[PDB]
RNA sequence: GCCCGGAUAGCUCAGUCGGUAGAGCAGGGGAUUGAAAAUCCCCGUGUCCUUGGUUCGAUUCCGAGUCCGGGCACCA
RNA sequence: AAAUUGAAGAGUUUGAUCAUGGCUCAGAUUGAACGCUGGCGGCAGGCCUAACACAUGCAAGUCGAACGGUAACAGGAAGAAGCUUGCUUCUUUGCUGACGAGUGGCGGACGGGUGAGUAAUGUCUGGGAAACUGCCUGAUGGAGGGGGAUAACUACUGGAAACGGUAGCUAAUACCGCAUAACGUCGCAAGACCAAAGAGGGGGACCUUCGGGCCUCUUGCCAUCGGAUGUGCCCAGAUGGGAUUAGCUAGUAGGUGGGGUAACGGCUCACCUAGGCGACGAUCCCUAGCUGGUCUGAGAGGAUGACCAGCCACACUGGAACUGAGACACGGUCCAGACUCCUACGGGAGGCAGCAGUGGGGAAUAUUGCACAAUGGGCGCAAGCCUGAUGCAGCCAUGCCGCGUGUAUGAAGAAGGCCUUCGGGUUGUAAAGUACUUUCAGCGGGGAGGAAGGGAGUAAAGUUAAUACCUUUGCUCAUUGACGUUACCCGCAGAAGAAGCACCGGCUAACUCCGUGCCAGCAGCCGCGGUAAUACGGAGGGUGCAAGCGUUAAUCGGAAUUACUGGGCGUAAAGCGCACGCAGGCGGUUUGUUAAGUCAGAUGUGAAAUCCCCGGGCUCAACCUGGGAACUGCAUCUGAUACUGGCAAG
């Protein structure tokens, strides 16, 4: 017995980006805080501010949306991911999973590094719809000196085409939100109001037949086994049978629970993060390399015909050319696989800023059509993105 | 099994008790009477004492108080234990 | 035990999970087991169409 | 369950006719009657003691077209049955539905009758009956359905039964659509070609 | 999802952690045999981690990844 | 409606042979798994591992026709107020429907689940003598009067919660005493001694506070004696292993007295005597719920108790006690133990071996299904309420059977593959084509039975108060399906959607090619494979089985391979090195007598289910089910006495 979710409204994912300091997981929790007085009605409360070991327990932030919330348009739910490169996996996933991101710096240290690196995912693997924050304002003395300090984000923007004045860049302090200053709580949900707005809207393809590629997976208590991630397309209701496709066998299940935040859920909807329960199924066997679907829909394959071009290094891409024999990582939504590729007759490379036609060989089978995007990465840049032209067998 | 949505045949069974244990020593303690009549020696005053029994040795099995058939074992192993005594 | 591996290609290693029935093989000494192949950690064989319930290779493909 | 695959093929390993299939080729054109399957089909064939008792139980399952669960069942029932197990087995196979339907001329082959029984054709008693392995009772009509009345090749099949005896515990008529199973089937009428003690003589080892 | 270790001849051991990688044990060829053992005479193996990089030079340095062992970590 | 169809051989020791003898093995079966394959339907089946631990839900209650009450809800009734205005708000009123909660009675100890313990005083089979009861039922009698208590409630009040605390009120089919008692109970008899309940329906008369009283009817109660389903006790036989398993006991054995018990006994206390038990198995340790019965095999014999069902034990662990007809109890109580959990830090909570669900173990296992429809069960005066009980869909080739996957036809056989002597041969009528039909599945339409009883109305009859009330039956028509868009039927294309798996050295049915060259592996044994392998791997072709296929394990057969059935021992493994001799076994021949053994006889019994004999039905089958037979034996007793046994004589 537990309490449900009623979906009235959209509802959509999102994310903090930039580096470490310079307030990544600050903003999440005072964003949320000055959100349940404003919208939501109440007043100045301690277990708003702070939150019980239980929840940070489950709701990890580096693969949970942690905090879920309500605005006038939408409800949002938001992540906190790594500001340091001793873990980037989970943001790189999380910017094929978000329809967009909420870059947050400090204005004490300007951008640094992962500043630089997480702003290049819009274009790369996800989507150019970037809301930004400048944390620690208060801290400034002067308001021009402020804006030099904003000027650095606006050549940052401009680096990888997104307009450095016509993106909306909110002037805060956190920590000050957070905490309860009348000024600084009346300088957060300013950035609620850019992201009603600048999406323009979220969109969900709750038409088609039913795609939850799994991101992530749970063993709950009494009732067994969870698989959850974004449901890219489609829609689902308790009780509907469903088909598990990927690095597995594909066998068959009910969907016999449907939950999204720990709350119970009357659809599952596209574009967003969903929870399902699994007839016959143990945490034993499921592994993240699969994708629960409707059944008949789509089916696994190792080896598949695409087109794909190799980055400049404008967009830090390579300046060496691109070998045949090459054993890149590519990056498909919630999931990532590595394969081996082939150039076609006569090519041992191609140079960066350049297009060809490639044949890949996975490690292990995913489920796979043609259209479908993503990206190669050889470590410490992506190098190219590209879409499977067809599959083979 | 483990539980029961009810309790309360439980404490229907400890008010049972209570009121069983008040009166089933009542009639029991009396024998002291009979006893310390065949210890003085004298079957007359065995006799009485037994006489203040009856009324209830009966109707302790008569009566829930022992119930069941120990009214009638009980009646005769008394007049056999004082017909000893002369 | 020691448990006699059937057709060539051998995908084992020294901590592979794997599953065994009765082989015997007095041939090979003390040997009572055959490795199921095509169960947990253990692979089909290679270049067979003969077998499909042995060797755990399972009916052949286009 | 049927016999699907190339049926001249039994007929050839079973060196007999089996009385299916009753089809002819063109200016006996590659007849292939006579010889043995393959591509050493050219051999002379050899004997066992065990290729005897195994041919002769696959030449009355090949004529009757019974399954092995099948004849292994009939003769667990040949068996619980009075008097010797042989006959009782035989008698078993002759009162079939599908085996009195080509009996009866309905079905020029077993296969034919078996797909006439299949597509609910026969009603016996009045009452239909869709299933292979229903026993005809003495005294009983088998009706042809009006639904069924209509097969070319059963219309047909009745004309290639004439100049073919048929067992004496049952008359038909063309005319009719209709044939009486006048009476109780009479091992007295009716055997396989093999020899009955030797095909049960196998199941002891 | 994160962190650690393992990819020199079949085996082992060495080798400026940039400058034709050396030796042994075992093995291959030839002779002998119908074959094998044994013997007698000739001779080879290096996935010197795959793949990208750094450089004047990679075996040995740096990222990437795969498999295998071990650690850390979660319960819509 | 009786009755059988049941008994096997094979490979393998050497140069060759006979005999001996192990090993491998064909067959059947399992709550079986593994790996491949898989379309449709019925009925059957799904921990057979950890008695290992379970999140969360849901599963014994119920009766206003025992009592006090009126929280909730509606209603009536009455009050009050307003154009909500002849309709409406607010209030009151246990007054009525009605019911939250309280008191009270009866039942929850049944079903369902688990198989841990236990070789058992439990169980099985058959008997014995000192017993008892829910509740039904036979019969006989009865119902006097009074008191006392107290929850709900009332007020006051503590704690985070669990948990409540203080003081006040009062009812009964509740509580308690007295009255009063049999054929009752005790007592040898005189005599003494023991019980209890009402409630409800309803009318002419009659009282009347118009409440109630009286009456009658119905239902319930109490006492006592009988019957009956149910249950207890006792006794004999039977009940795995270790004797390298030889002593065990006074906590016993026997008795006497008391106590205790429903009754019975070292049950239990005490005394007195010293006995009791054992090698025809005490004692000790190991294993193990049993049985009906299930499987296997000619049966004997073996395995074996599982699916179902009879019986037994158990319910996280350990101790005790109780309520009561009955329970150290699954669903309950106190206490302890362990773990786990809540907490305001003071304090508290809990045990899926019910049902669904989960983690874990392991070779391996359904959906927090659905439902009032029908069955049983508990309360129910009845309407009604309860139920994870019950029924029934889902999931899965887990079990068994049935059905289909096309069929009829069809060649100068044509491409292709395969083999080849290069002629052809073959795959194969197989394909194409030609002809027919669509079962099943599909899509659409239609659609039986599980439904009886039970509701209300109404008639006549009976009960009775002249009378209602009450009740038996009839009749009218009111009404009831989870499974479920059901079973089943009908239409409609159309071959359309339905073959894989193992096998081809021998045992063992199936041969040819190519590569491999003691290699890869190949078999269960014997074995194969070292460049002309039906034994390997692939190919084609062949064999066998089939929506299943193979393989592994487990059990049983084959085995007579521990030989009653059914063996050997000079020497095949094998006769005690010898004597003497107790235990035990065995004993000439004749007369009488006896009858334990044996044999004949009869009566009682071993339920169901299972088998058999003979049917019936669901189309057939699987499946379901009827009737009839079956049950080797046991108990007790009647007859016989040839013979073995006994006793006596010779």
């Amino acid at each position: 017995s537990k309490e449900k979710f009623e979906r009235t409204k959209p509802h959509v994912n999102v994310g903090t980006i930039g580096h470490v300091d310079h307030g990544k997981t600050t903003l999440t929790a005072a964003i949320t805080t000055v959100l349940a007085k404003t919208y939501g009605g109440a007043a100045r409360a301690f277990d708003q501010i702070d939150n019980a070991p239980e929840e940070k327990a489950r709701g990890i932030t580096i693969n949970t949306s942690h905090v879920e919330y309500d605005t006038p348009t939408r409800h949002y739910a938001h992540v906190d991911c790594p500001g340091h490169a001793d873990y980037v996996k989970n943001m790189i996933t999380g910017a094929a999973q978000m329809d967009g991101a909420i870059l947050v710096v400090a204005a004490t240290d300007g951008p640094m590094p992962q500043t630089r690196e997480h702003i290049l995912l819009g274009r790369q693997v996800g989507v150019p719809y970037i809301i930004v924050f400048l944390n620690k304002c208060d801290m400034v003395d002067d308001e021009e000196l402020l804006e030099l300090v904003e000027m650095e984000v606006r050549e940052l923007l401009s680096q990888y085409d997104f307009p450095g004045d016509d993106t909306p860049i909110v002037r805060g302090s956190a920590l000050k939100a957070l905490e309860g200053d009348a000024e600084w709580e009346a300088k957060i949900l300013e950035l609620a109001g850019f992201l009603d707005s600048y999406i323009p809207e979220p969109e969900r393809a709750i038409d088609k037949p039913f795609l939850l590629p799994i991101e992530d997976v749970f063993s709950i208590s009494g009732r067994g086994t969870v698989v959850t991630g974004r449901v890219e397309r489609g829609i689902i209701k308790v009780g509907e049978e469903v088909e598990i496709v990927g690095i597995k066998e594909t066998q068959k299940s009910t969907c016999t629970g449907v939950e999204m935040f720990r709350k119970l859920l009357d659809e599952g909807r596209a574009g967003e993060n969903v929870g399902v329960l699994l007839r016959g199924i143990k945490r034993e066997e499921i592994e993240r390399g699969q994708v629960l679907a409707k059944p008949g829909t789509i089916k696994p394959h190792t080896k598949f015909e695409s087109e794909v071009y190799i980055l400049s290094k404008d967009e830090g891409g390579r300046h060496t050319p691109f070998f045949k024999g090459y054993r890149p990582q590519f990056y498909f939504r919630t999931t990532d696989v590595t394969g081996t590729i082939e150039l076609p007759e006569g090519v041992e490379m191609v140079m960066p800023g350049d297009n060809i036609k490639m044949v890949v060989t996975l490690i292990h089978p995913i489920a796979m059509d043609d259209g479908l995007r993503f990206a190669i990465r050889e470590g410490g840049r992506t190098v190219g993105a590209g879409v499977v032209a067809k599959v083979l067998s | 099994a483990n539980i029961k949505s009810a309790k309360k045949r439980a404490i229907q069974s400890e008010k049972a008790r209570k009121h069983n244990a008040s009166r089933r020593s009542m009639m029991r303690t009396f024998i002291k009477k009979v006893y310390a009549a065949i210890e003085a020696g004298d079957k007359a005053a065995a006799q009485k004492a037994f006489n203040e029994m009856q009324p209830i040795v009966d109707r302790q099995a008569a009566k829930g108080l022992i119930h069941k058939n120990k009214a009638a074992r009980h009646k005769a192993n008394l007049t056999a234990q004082i017909n000893k005594l002369a | 035990v020691t448990s006699y591996i059937g057709g060539e290609g051998h995908n084992l290693q020294e901590h592979s999970v794997i599953l065994i029935r009765g082989g015997r093989v007095k041939d090979l000494p003390g040997v009572r087991y055959h490795t199921v192949r095509g169960a947990l950690d253990c692979s089909g064989v290679k270049d067979r169409k003969q077998a499909r319930s042995k060797y755990g290779v399972k009916r052949p493909k286009a | 369950a049927r016999y699907l695959g190339p049926k001249l093929k039994l007929s050839r390993r079973e060196g007999t006719d089996l009385f299916l299939k009753s089809g002819v080729r063109a200016i006996d054109t590659k007849c292939k009657i006579e010889q043995a399957p393959g591509q050493h089909g050219a051999r002379k064939p050899r004997l066992s003691d065990y290729g005897v008792q195994l041919r002769e139980k696959q030449k009355v399952r090949r004529i009757y077209g019974v399954l092995e669960r099948q004849f292994r069942n009939y003769y667990k029932e040949a068996a619980r049955l009075k008097g010797n197990t042989g006959e009782n087995l035989l008698a078993l196979l002759e009162g079939r539905l599908d085996n009195v339907v080509y009996r009866m001329g309905f079905g020029a082959t077993r296969a034919e009758a078996r797909q006439l029984v299949s597509h609910k054709a026969i009603m016996v008693n009045g009452r239909v009956v869709n299933i292979a392995s229903y026993q005809v009772s003495p005294n009983d009509v088998v009706s042809i359905r009006e639904k069924a009345k209509k097969q070319s090749r059963v219309k047909a099949a009745l004309e290639l039964a004439e100049q073919r005896e048929k067992p004496t515990w049952l008359e038909v008529d063309a005319g009719k659509m209709e044939g009486t199973f006048k009476r109780k089937p009479e091992r007295s009428d009716l055997s396989a070609d093999i020899n009955e003690h030797l095909i049960v003589e196998l199941y002891s080892k």
